[PDB]
């Protein structure tokens, strides 16, 4: 199964502030309506060469963490929150092949609804780019645009070369290091761009 | 420098002037004041865990450690005869205490005489070719030490590779040599000829001070000390390395939580986030 | 113009003197050249 | 830079923490292993390069150290715990020992 | 299972040689670096001398220059210490010396440390 | 214009990039004179 | 022949070999730590081969 990626795919690409400018980059995104892989979930890890774009599409929070490496069994990124706290660590973990949760080497503790996720690194930089926003559709990806921001900057400088999910419609899209025009509004906000 | 009537002599370079306008100089208005803006990171940072450190890594895993929150009081390593080399290319050695970085690494390694050199922006060698390697844009500082009397068989370097590494990347691998698995292909790695028995063949230790100057939220600034913020008053400010003459006014900008400073068409700083008032 | 920044304050609070000459020369040489390309155009324009 | 280790004899019991210095002979800040010896066996390796823990003993022993002055820590003492124990330099040859250390009811 | 297969004790006078053993068993022996450290019976050891059996590099130590010969046999193991005219002075529980391997081990194998495990004990009763 | 060749293809095939930065530097800084001269040139011409 | 040569020349009386019909092997040259410093000035030393 895929789809037509309309506009999603964006992200921030400075910590600059702009207002009313026109300025383009070239680094590693998405290609606007490029072809997508579609999932669904009634009744996998795969490559991560040069950036994977990861949209989700969550109902009931199936989705509780993605695994970032080259081993994925009991040796590697994992994402656990209780609904307390958040836990975040790419340890040599002992979990099973396949983690779950019932109902270290990074030494410091760090539809409805749309969690966007550009998961990368750069230089080590696990910049976490994330936009929230309420839609009601449930045939496949809507149409619509967000400039996604960095959350938390952690220093992981671990090799991705697979990713795997932990217990929605993935698109594997390798971002390319592509030029792309941003347009930045009176705002500071990423109204529209167009990948050039 | 008298009076405008001299001024105009002096560019026409004629004691008798023809009647007229003439441009002559162009009207500053000089700084009043002087302020410094930098953020409440107190915090001072152990450069000592690095340079009065007792241990040290290999070249082979060099280690590396983020610095954040942190004061860099340059003045007492500069100062300190430790330093047989200094040689900075980004920055300046003198220049160290007033600049503030918003986010540094720290490696440390060791290294045989001879290839002192080979740590600078655009070198090649043994090392600088299958073991470590830096940034031919590198920005920062370069310290080794007479470490002859400081710093035996325990120092690694590679010898055989597939190519050469990107800057500060780390590959550890312990087999599969080049050409000659317990085939005559074996252990890719050999030890320094050093022991506490044993001038250029004698250790002499390095540590490179990573300074990466992206814009991020300042973390690691020098020994300064924050003044009082004045308001329409052309002063030679300084906020967190950023210095120029102007006016301070309360802006009606939107800042997002994430971005810290704007700028305009030139390129230059047009607003800034003040780091002690948000 | 080939210098390791655009920023003239920049250069200047990070180059010593020795260095700082060459990289200003550099900026110098660059931006003299570009307001050179600038006085030629905007002359022959006018002429126009 | 004298070598002076502390201390004659040690009187505690179980459970006590106990501490002792190997005060640095010379100019040894990196080399130096730490030594754990039982009445008539062969020694065993405490500390290797006065900053790792060595392999077959139990991590109720350990050392430390502090410029020219090192040191050499139990934490929890234990009834087993009550014999004569050496610290060695390995930096520069040659090699130097300790004094040793009795306990008693 | 790496031991030094150090030799038993030896019981004899001074005056006449004597061929110690230090043999390897489960392992190569020239990797480890044979040290030659000397315990007298009632207090701690004592660097004796060293020799680098890897090519009989010998360094004999200034007190023991002229009446100690230290050799090396690896034909079956034996790594030498010959008192040419035994002292009763050298009565001792010798122990022939291992080194550590932590770092990089198959790179050096040697002079890491000076004990990581040694046999039974040659004890020397001259 | 004072580089050690004058062909971009056997500067590339001899120099590596810590070095070839420079000598390419001193060849592009000359062919970019002589492209300007050459537009200047041809603006006053295309003026006349 | 002109590198593990053992016989040399002195630098008032330098010889020259003039060298033709040959397949420079530069990998081994160049990978071999007998050069302490190679200071090219129209070529590189990873450019030998
Ligand atoms: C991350 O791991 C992958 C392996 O999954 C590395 O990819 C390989 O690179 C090595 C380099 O020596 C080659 O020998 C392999 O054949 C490559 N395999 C594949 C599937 O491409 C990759 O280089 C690693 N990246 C980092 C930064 O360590
Ligand atoms: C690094 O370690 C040295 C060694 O301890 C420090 O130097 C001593 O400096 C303090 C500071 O005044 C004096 O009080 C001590 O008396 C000095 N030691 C001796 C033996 O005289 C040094 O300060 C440390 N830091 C730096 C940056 O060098
Ligand atoms: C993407 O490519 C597949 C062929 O592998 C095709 O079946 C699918 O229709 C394509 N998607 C779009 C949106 O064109
Ligand atoms: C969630 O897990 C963390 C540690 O993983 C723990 O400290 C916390 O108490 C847990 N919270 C709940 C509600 O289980
Ligand atoms: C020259 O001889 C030395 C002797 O060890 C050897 O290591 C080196 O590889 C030789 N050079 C060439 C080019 O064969």
């Amino acid at each position: 199964a895929y789809t037509n990626s309309f506009t999603r795919g964006v992200y921030y690409p400075d910590k600059v502030f702009r207002s009313s400018v026109l300025h383009s980059t070239q680094d590693l995104f998405l290609p606007f309506f490029s072809n997508v892989t579609w999932f669904h979930a009634i009744h996998p890890v795969l490559p991560f060469n040069d950036g994977v774009y990861f949209a989700s599409t969550e109902k009931s929070n199936i989705i509780r963490g993605w695994i970032f490496g080259t081993t994925l069994d009991s040796k590697s990124l994992l994402i656990v929150n209780n609904a307390t706290n958040v836990v975040i660590k790419v340890c040599e973990f002992q979990f099973c092949n396949d983690p779950f949760l019932g109902v270290c080497t990074f030494e410091y503790v760090s539809f409805k609804n749309l969690r966007e996720f550009v998961f990368k690194n750069i230089d080590g930089y696990f910049k976490i780019y994330s936009k929230h926003t309420p839609i009601n559709l449930v045939r496949d990806l809507p149409q619509g645009f967000s400039a996604l921001e960095p959350l938390v900057d952690l220093p992981i400088g671990i090799n991705i070369t697979r990713f795997q999910t932990l217990l929605a419609a993935y698109y594997v899209g390798y971002l390319q290091p592509r030029t792309f025009l941003l347009k930045y509004n009176e705002n500071g906000t990423i109204t529209d761009a167009v990948d050039c | 420098a008298l009076d405008p009537l001299s001024e105009t002599k002096c560019t026409l370079k004629s004691f008798t002037v023809e009647k007229g306008i003439y441009q002559t100089s162009n009207f500053r208005v000089q700084p009043t004041e002087s302020i410094v803006r930098f953020p409440n990171i107190t915090n001072l940072c152990p450069f000592g865990e690095v340079f009065n450190a007792t241990r040290f890594a290999s070249v082979y895993a060099w280690n590396r450690k983020r610095i954040s929150n942190c004061v860099a009081d340059y003045s007492v390593l500069y100062n300190s005869a430790s330093f047989s080399t200094f040689k900075c290319y980004g920055v300046s050695p003198t220049k160290l205490n007033d600049l503030c970085f918003t986010n540094v690494y720290a490696d440390s390694f060791v290294i045989r005489g001879d290839e002192v050199r080979q740590i600078a922006p655009g070198q090649t060698g043994k090392i600088a070719d299958y073991n470590y390697k830096l940034p031919d844009d590198f920005t920062g500082c370069v310290i080794a030490w007479n470490s002859n009397n400081l710093d035996n068989y325990n120092y690694l370097y590679r010898l055989f590779r597939k190519s050469n590494l990107k800057p500060f990347e780390r590959d550890i691998s312990t087999e599969i040599y080049q050409a000659g698995e317990g085939f005559n292909c074996y252990f890719p790695l050999q030890s320094y000829g050093f022991q506490p028995t044993n001038v250029g063949y004698q250790p002499y230790r390095v540590v490179v001070l990573s300074f990466e100057l992206l814009h991020a939220p300042a973390t690691v600034c020098g020994p300064k000390k924050s003044t009082n913020l004045v308001k329409n008053k052309c002063v030679n400010f300084n906020f967190n390395g950023l210095t120029g003459t102007g006016v301070l006014t309360e802006s009606n900008k939107k800042f997002l939580p994430f971005q810290q400073f704007g700028r305009d068409i030139a390129d230059t700083t047009d607003a800034v986030r003040d780091p002690q008032t948000l | 113009f080939g210098a390791i920044s655009s920023v003239l304050n920049d250069i200047l609070s990070r180059l010593d003197p020795p260095e700082a000459e060459v990289q200003i020369d550099r900026l110098i040489t660059g931006r003299l050249q570009s307001l050179q390309t600038y006085v030629t155009q905007q002359l022959i324009r006018a002429a126009e | 830079i004298q070598m002076t280790q502390s201390p004659s004899t040690l009187s505690a019991s179980v459970g006590d923490r106990v501490t002792i210095t190997c005060r640095a002979s010379q100019s040894i800040s990196y080399w130096l292993a730490w030594y754990q010896q039982k009445p008539g066996k062969a020694p065993k390796l405490l500390i290797y390069q006065a900053s790792s823990l060595e392999s077959g003993v139990p991590s109720r022993f350990s050392g430390s150290e502090s410029g020219t002055e090192f040191t050499l820590t139990i934490s929890s003492l234990q009834p087993d715990d009550f014999a004569t124990y050496y610290c060695q330099q390995y930096n520069s040859y040659p090699y130097t020992f300790g004094q040793g250390t009795k306990l008693e009811i | 299972q790496v031991q030094l297969q150090q030799s038993g004790a030896e019981v004899k006078k001074p005056g006449e040689s004597l061929k110690i053993s230090c043999k390897g068993s489960g392992y190569s022996f020239t990797s480890y670096w044979i040290g030659w450290v000397r315990q007298m019976p009632g207090k701690g050891l004592e660097w004796m001398g060293i020799i680098y059996p890897g090519d009989s590099d010998t360094r004999y130590s200034p007190s023991f220059q002229g009446q100690v010969t230290i050799s090396a046999d690896k034909s079956i193991s034996t790594a030498y210490m010959q008192w040419s005219s035994l002292k009763a002075s050298d009565t001792a529980m010798y122990y022939c010396a291992r080194s550590f391997r932590d770092d990089p081990r198959i790179a050096v194998a040697g002079p890491a440390d000076a004990f990581d495990i040694w046999g039974q004990g040659t004890m020397v009763t001259v």
